[PDB]
């Protein structure tokens, strides 16, 4: 049942969470909508 | 050459000036907080407090006591205060104000925050107290504690700007100030300040009354005033980069013929006035962490959110083709 | 774009900057050549202004100095 | 309105700044005639020194 | 011999480096390739260009 | 000549596919290109 | 970025693709490297649950091994079909998809 | 250019001789405790970072995707670090 | 892109593996839940498992190594050489980590930080067998140093393990030092440090009279360097007391695995290289200077760990002469020296890892071992006389090749050495069978039988070296191609 | 002449490198403290032949050596440290256990 | 002449290091030589290199030998020794690394005498490569994550076993 886990996490260790959530966007872009963006240019 | 150094003390005693004016106008605000006055007998307004300090303190006999490490007692004031004065000479107040274009302004300033913690160190050895070493000891671990997450949230602005160079750093605000899109790292940069500073709620120096002994306890006469000069220096100092990395530097707020008729070296000091307020506004407001809590706070709280905030903020910049 | 001007118009008068320091820099060659052969009369076996590089490809005396470009 | 005490000396740290920044400004001015640049690279450089000669020369 | 400049441009000694590969590349006798080899060390080091602006100096000062 | 093999050759080969890559390049291949 | 598969020591075996894409080589698996995937897994998942016994942390020693062999597996799989369609591995069947489509 | 450094050392000079008028002139009228040295390796760790975070923050904009993915990684290694300095208790001054 | 990196799926692999199992060890380790279980033994099981699919993966992608190789190229070379080189490296750090099981249960070493550092230095070694330029193996040498500085100390509280860490550190770093130094007058004097590039510049001349003085003393400060890692003779006397004062898996993981990395190291920096016999004068005198202190201080030695320091740095020696003659039949005897070398050094560590539960120390307590375990004492026998060299053993190979090259070089005082040697080491080999057969002590020491895992590698061992020389067909090719892959 | 004084600076502080440890029997701290001199000697033989080559490659292991060095020096201090802890003294006739 | 002057501080200054009776006087005087160093690669052009000397080895790794030396307190008479007995090895060691060592680049750099005679006419200016020009900075930031990015992360793995060093041999968790 690993949907309250997160909860209890997010509650207990929220500068953690936000670091995270934070890093996993600037992660995300470059790896997921930069290659989206390059292959909609070339067509 | 020969007019640099006239160009230099230009710079210099000014700046001694403001510190001496800053302390007394820490004195006032925290008074009218409090419902009192703070100084007003010596000189009007007390306006003649800094200047009677001063001659009090250089009048005072030094002590110096029977350590055996006199050089290194004597001479730690006058590191931590060199330091102090040094990172002003590549600090710009307007479009060519500044006496030292360097390219590699940011890490010239990396580099002297880092070697600011050699003056409190040396203090504390050579002072010959087991309680101002510890007290030391403390001091120095905080402030390179904080030096990390200061220098992530360079490496931000870096990022945003592409460049070394301070003035370039503030012309690149000139579309719009990075104190709006990233202003969590604004807040993030002017706590690390605090703690860098030793200042409240981050003054461990000044817990005397909580058995903390500080590093200076053993000085007296010159030595204190010159840790004293070289903290408030350091504190105007923070203020004026917090000044320039988030809030435009000289530039005006709008980009309209109306704001821009007034100097930008009076938008710099008016933002810098506004942060040394807050520095006060804060050491009046608050009470203070205990030691292990703030490098609680240093390690596991604006470590972590610093380098979130380079990667995001990197990663949607080469995402999206924004860099400069 | 601010930039990229500057670098343009640094890059239309770059020319005329070149053949104005050619000019100097050949005028001042024949200047020293003459003074090497002057001083290097009566010494058997001198070449004035020998080529070091056996490929003959022209390069700029060197300086002695290690980074003298920065001051 | 007593808070204007306050306001005293924050102004003065708020004018020795401006000095700092204008006092430095002049002088340079002054000595060198023109106002400090910002930027100053190899090719500025280079021009200062050509321009010298092509003035001096002429 | 990498042809990175210190100042973002091609090295300095870069192409008397790659002639000198060039020749190596098909020379059985290393032998072949010693003008160019000589070359290259005569970019990196000056030695034989400060050796005769030496031997000028020490004829001037002998002169005088 | 060991040197003449093709596997002590590599730079011969990778470098011309870098020649103008920026940081590398002679000069006046900017002011030209 | 200048990149250049090239490789030293020539293909022995007719090239099917010199660079296939990360998908086509994925596409490529056979029942071969399903096999090999599947048997490196299952051996990484046992060794974790048979170490694991003695801490007290059998199943998450089970995890950890299986998440070893997974990327272990996968690994040694598109080794192989990327091998196979470069032609450094005997590939029979790349060559017959490739003369018939 | 290096030229902008000239006047540093003059300031420095300058800043040297007003501390020793100011600290001059009134000369006329057993413990060691591990968690020093464990929040001065972290500090020496995270202080390389940030010296190899600023040759590729300027660079960025050549470097492109590879040089972001590349620091990416560095950054994971490090992290990886810092997140069993955490697990065992070195960031805690209880 | 991605298919760039099938040049580096080995070192990918197994330092993901390596993060996953220290993430692993950390999480479980400190839980509360679990009551704080050590972990030692399952993330070394994990960690034998992740080699093992390194080997895998590095075995059956033979041609892909070599892929994309100008991309590469200014960062490594693979061929053949460090194909087989980085195969043999990872066999023996799965034999080593295989031989601590019973260390970690019984002595209670619950570290298993101790693994994850032993997985970080094979990927240093695998970096360091196809680096090709001088930085490359500069790093790849310091990140092996750093573990195995760390690995010495890791009994803490032990005296002798914090003593043989604080020499290691202090000697090791003044080494490094020394070989750093070298490179950069190499550097300064050729303006390169790519392997091609300085095999070009430097062929054809060695010593023309018009010596470039900084190649030579760069070349000569890196041999020094190189020397120290061989553990040869001046450059050794830190071998014996840091093999003592580590932990014994540590001393069986350093006496074998460094020896190849940085073997493979001096062969492609300098016979790959071009300069004059000085060089070889330089391992020829080390050689000769290495067999005879090994085989004195060998003789003086009365305590186990010890003696096999000596013993290995005398066998340096007389690897390092069939590098000084300067032939593809000397590469090839090196290559052959250092693998039996390395299967008899781990057959005699797995017996001193079997005895370390009851805590042998002294020659004199392996008394009347004949009769407590005859099996045990015939095997350690076998070791011993493979180790003196008396044939049909397996380690009268490096006897043969030690007269042969003499010979054959020219070299009678080699010969002479070698003869003595020879027969010293015999006979501080034959005490070991003399004091298990022959002595009737008043006291004896019953020893507890050893674990499946190094009876059967023991197993596995004792049976090559008894019968390696009835089908040594495939060594001897293996060696060969791989002395040939160095030039063409 | 630039090059050769430049050359004989780095000369001088690896020369002192090996002197402190010549000169240090008693005091492993300074034997350490050598070491890095040694090592900083090197560093700027890179960059002082980067420059006078001008070539990059100089610099770049200039960069990665000032890691091994930070690292290097981390770990020394810690197994000086555990050194010390226990022995409670760091005088060297307490270091010379292993001999023979 | 100034190389002359940071020549003789740094000369001095490595002495102290070596020579001080107070290992902490060492530390300060090791400092010393690292601004020293500074001031010679701002000499050199790299202005990066010679501000990351202040950070790195002033500002990390000199606060790590100043922490551990001061929380030692260490008594002179554990690490004192007359050192008089080693001048005349000391001198012959010198004396060999002096003659051979000093000297090694005068052969293959020969250097160029400085004549009477304004040679500094005969610098040939290159306008090409002065339109944009690049810092030390941008000059190594363009090389080491891409065409040498394997070290770049050897480096890394080297920094992460000096973490875990650090960890396991003084952690002792409260
Ligand atoms: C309670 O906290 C406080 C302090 O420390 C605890 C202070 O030091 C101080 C005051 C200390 C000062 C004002 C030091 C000021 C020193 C300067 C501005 C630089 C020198 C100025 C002077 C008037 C001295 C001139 C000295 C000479 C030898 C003449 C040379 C021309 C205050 C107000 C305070 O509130």
């Amino acid at each position: 049942p690993v949907m309250e886990k997160l909860r209890m996490f997010v509650a207990q260790e929220p500068v953690v969470a936000a670091s995270c959530l934070i890093g996993g966007v600037g992660l995300f872009l470059p790896a997921v909508v930069r290659p989206i963006l390059d292959s909609l240019e070339a067509s | 050459y020969i007019a640099v150094p006239a160009e230099i003390l230009g710079i210099i005693l000014p700046l001694l000036l403001g510190v001496a004016f800053l302390v007394l106008a820490e004195r006032k605000v925290m008074a009218f907080v409090q419902r009192r006055k703070g100084p007003d007998v010596v000189g009007s307004f007390g306006l003649l407090q800094p200047l009677a300090d001063g001659l009090k303190l250089i009048l005072k006999e030094p002590i110096s006591p029977s350590s055996a490490n006199f050089f290194l007692f004597r001479m730690a004031p006058v590191a931590t205060f060199m330091l102090s004065l040094v990172a002003w000479a590549v600090v710009p107040f307007d479009y060519g104000m500044v006496l030292s274009d360097l390219n590699i302004g940011l890490l010239y300033l990396f580099a002297i925050s880092s070697l600011g913690v050699y003056g409190i160190i040396i203090a504390g050895r050579s002072s010959n107290s087991k309680y101002a070493f510890l007290g030391a000891l403390r001091s120095a671990a905080q402030m390179v504690s904080y030096e990390v997450s200061i220098g992530l949230i360079l490496i931000t602005v870096l990022i945003c700007v592409g460049s070394c160079n301070l003035s370039e750093i503030v012309m690149a605000q000139k579309q719009i100030w990075f104190g709006i899109p990233l202003f969590p790292v604004l807040v993030m940069f002017f706590i690390s300040c605090l703690a860098e500073t030793n200042r409240a709620p981050f003054d461990l120096p000044e817990a005397e009354a909580e058995l903390v002994a500080g590093y200076n306890v053993e000085y007296s006469s010159m030595g204190f005033a010159l840790f004293f000069l070289g903290e408030y220096a350091n504190m105007i100092l923070m203020s004026g980069l917090c000044t320039l990395f988030f809030l435009g530097g000289w530039l005006p707020i709008l980009d309209l013929p109306i704001f821009k008729k007034i100097p930008g070296s009076i938008w710099f000091s008016i933002k810098v006035l506004f942060f040394l307020f807050l520095y006060i506004w804060v050491r009046a407001a608050f009470p203070r962490y205990r030691y292990d809590q703030l490098m609680g706070l240093g390690w596991k709280v604006f470590l972590p959110l610093s380098l979130a905030w380079v990667v995001s903020v990197s990663g949607l910049l080469v995402t999206f083709q924004w860099l400069p | 774009a601010l930039k990229e001007e500057k670098y343009a118009a640094r890059r239309t008068i770059l020319p005329i900057l070149q053949a104005e320091e050619d000019e100097r820099f050949v005028s001042e060659w024949k200047k020293y050549l003459e003074y090497e052969a002057d001083v290097m009369k009566d010494v058997p076996g001198w070449k004035v202004g020998e080529n070091v590089y056996n490929s003959g490809r022209w390069m700029p005396p060197a300086t002695g100095e290690l980074r003298p470009d920065v001051w | 309105l007593v808070w204007l005490e306050a306001m005293l000396p924050l102004g003065i740290i708020g004018g020795m700044l401006c000095i700092m920044g204008n006092s430095q400004y002049y002088i340079h001015k002054a000595y060198h005639g023109r106002p400090k640049h910002i930027g100053h690279d190899e090719w500025d450089v280079a021009m200062e020194r050509r321009d010298k000669k092509v003035v001096e020369k002429a | 011999a990498s042809g990175w400049g210190i100042t973002g441009n091609k090295g300095r000694c870069y192409d008397f480096w790659m002639d000198f590969s060039e020749c190596m590349s098909h020379c059985r006798e290393p032998k072949d390739c010693t003008l160019l080899r000589e070359d290259y060390l005569e970019c990196l080091h000056h030695s034989k260009e400060f050796q005769r602006r030496n031997r000028i100096y020490k004829e001037e000062q002998r002169k005088l | 000549g060991f040197w003449t093999f093709e596997r002590h050759n590599a730079q011969l080969r990778w470098d011309p596919q870098i020649s103008q890559v920026a940081g590398r390049r002679d000069p006046y291949d900017d002011l030209l290109e | 970025m200048n990149t250049d598969i090239t490789a030293l020591e020539k293909a022995q075996y007719p090239v099917v693709d010199r660079n296939p894409a990360f998908t086509k080589v994925v596409g490529n698996f056979s029942t071969l490297d399903y096999l090999r995937f599947s048997t490196i897994t299952g051996i990484s998942v046992t060794v974790g649950y048979l170490s694991g016994i003695k801490p007290g942390i059998k199943g998450p020693s089970m995890v950890t091994g299986g998440l070893i062999g997974l990327m272990g597996g996968f690994m040694y799989a598109y080794q192989n079909s990327a091998g196979r369609l470069m032609g450094f591995f005997p590939n029979d069947g790349e060559v017959a998809s490739y003369q018939k489509r | 250019m290096m030229l902008e450094f000239a006047p540093i050392f003059i300031y420095l000079v300058i800043s040297l001789l007003v501390s020793l008028i100011l600290l001059g002139v009134p000369f006329l009228f057993s413990r060691f405790d591990i968690r020093f040295y464990l929040v001065s390796i972290l500090f020496l760790i995270f202080d390389l970072e940030v010296t190899f975070f600023f040759p590729w923050a300027v660079s960025l904009n050549k470097i492109d995707l590879f040089g972001f993915w590349s620091m990416m990684a560095f950054l994971f290694i490090l992290t990886i670090g810092f997140l069993y300095e955490w697990k065992r208790g070195a960031l805690d001054w209880e | 892109m991605f298919n760039l990196f099938l040049a580096v799926f080995p070192e990918i692999f197994i330092i993901n593996a390596t993060f996953i199992l220290l993430i692993h060890g950390v999480v479980f380790s400190t839980s509360k839940k679990y009551d704080y279980p050590p972990l030692a033994s399952n993330v070394g099981w994990l960690g034998l498992l992740s080699v093992l699919i390194t080997l895998l993966l590095l075995a059956a992608g033979a041609p892909l190594l070599t892929i994309a190789h100008l991309f590469w190229n200014n960062l490594f070379r693979r061929d053949n050489f460090t194909y087989f080189c980085q195969i043999f490296l990872l066999l023996s750090t799965a034999g080593t980590i295989s031989m601590c099981f019973d260390f970690f249960d019984q002595e209670r070493f619950d570290a298993f930080e101790f693994i994850v550092l032993i997985l970080l230095s094979t990927c240093g070694m695998l970096f360091m067998i196809s680096a090709y330029d001088l930085i490359a193996m500069y790093l790849a040498i310091e990140l092996q140093s750093l573990c195995f500085y760390v690995i010495a100390a890791s009994k803490r509280k032990s005296e002798f393990s914090t003593e043989a860490g604080l020499k290691y550190l202090i000697l090791g770093a003044f080494s490094s030092g020394i070989l750093l130094f070298g490179c950069s007058m190499i550097y300064g004097s050729t303006g390169a440090t790519h392997f091609d590039q300085l095999a070009k510049i430097l062929t054809g001349y060695e010593i023309t009279g018009a010596r470039s003085s900084g190649i030579f003393m760069g070349i000569l400060f890196i041999a020094v360097g190189f020397l120290f890692k061989i553990t040869a003779v001046p450059f050794h006397m830190w071998a014996p007391d840091i093999y003592e004062g580590s932990p014994t898996p540590v001393t069986a993981f350093l006496s074998i695995a460094p020896k190849i990395s940085i073997f493979a190291n001096i062969l492609r920096v300098f016979i790959y290289g071009s300069y004059g016999a000085t060089l070889q004068q330089i391992f020829f005198f080390c050689s000769i200077a290495s067999m005879i202190l090994g085989a004195l201080a060998a003789m003086a030695q009365t305590k186990v760990k010890r003696l096999l320091a000596y013993s290995s740095i005398g066998h340096v020696g007389y690897i390092c002469i069939g590098f000084s003659c300067g032939t593809i039949e000397g590469i090839q005897s090196l290559l052959i020296g250092i693998f039996i070398y390395a299967l008899m050094t781990m057959d005699a560590f797995a017996i001193v890892l079997a005895l370390r539960q009851t805590r042998v120390k002294y020659i004199a307590d392996l008394g009347a071992l004949a009769k407590t375990n005859p099996i045990l004492a015939i095997t350690f026998s076998i070791t011993m006389f493979s180790y003196a060299g008396i044939p049909p053993l397996a380690g009268f190979c490096s006897k043969f090749y030690l007269f042969f090259a003499a010979l054959g070089c020219g070299a009678y005082f080699l010969a002479l050495v070698g003869v003595v040697t020879s027969v010293i080491g015999c006979f501080y080999y034959i005490r070991l069978v003399k004091r298990m057969f022959f002595d009737t002590p008043r006291t004896w020491i019953l020893y507890e039988p050893m674990d499946r895992n190094k009876s059967l590698l023991l197993a596995m061992t004792s049976f090559f070296i008894t019968l390696f020389l009835l089908y040594p067909s495939p060594l001897f090719s293996v060696t060969h191609q791989m002395a040939l892959s160095l030039y063409l | 002449m630039d090059l050769i004084k430049y050359f004989t600076f780095s000369m001088i502080i690896f020369i002192l490198g090996i002197w402190g440890i010549l000169l240090n029997r008693r005091n492993i701290l300074i034997m350490l403290m050598s070491i890095e001199l040694m090592l900083l000697a090197v560093n700027l033989n890179f960059l002082v032949f980067s420059v006078s080559l001008d070539d990059m490659m100089g610099q770049v292991f200039a960069l990665l050596v000032l890691t091994v060095a930070a690292a290097e020096s981390a770990i020394g201090l810690a197994i000086f440290v555990i050194t010390f802890r226990v022995r409670g003294t760091i005088a060297v006739e307490f270091i010379n256990s292993i001999q023979g | 002449m100034i190389l002359s002057v940071l020549s003789s501080l740094a000369l001095v200054s490595g002495l102290m290091v070596v020579r001080a009776k107070n290992p902490v006087h060492s530390v300060l005087f090791f400092i010393l030589v690292f601004c020293d160093t500074s001031g010679l690669l701002l000499l050199l052009g790299l202005d990066f290199f010679a501000m990351i000397f202040l950070v790195v080895y002033i500002g990390a790794i000199a606060v790590l030998f100043l922490f551990v030396v001061m929380m030692f307190h260490i008594q002179i008479a554990e690490i004192h020794e007359e050192v008089l007995r080693y001048l005349p090895v000391s001198g012959i060691i010198g004396l060999i690394f002096w003659w051979e060592m000093f000297f090694i680049l005068d052969n293959e750099s020969i250097p160029l005498l400085p004549t009477q005679r304004n040679t500094t006419s005969l610098r040939y200016t290159v306008y090409a490569g002065k339109v944009r020009s690049w810092t030390n900075l941008e000059t190594l930031g363009n090389l080491l994550y891409t065409y040498y990015f394997v070290w770049f992360l050897v480096s890394s793995l080297i920094l992460l076993v000096a973490m875990i060093g650090a960890i396991v041999l003084t952690m002792h968790r409260t």
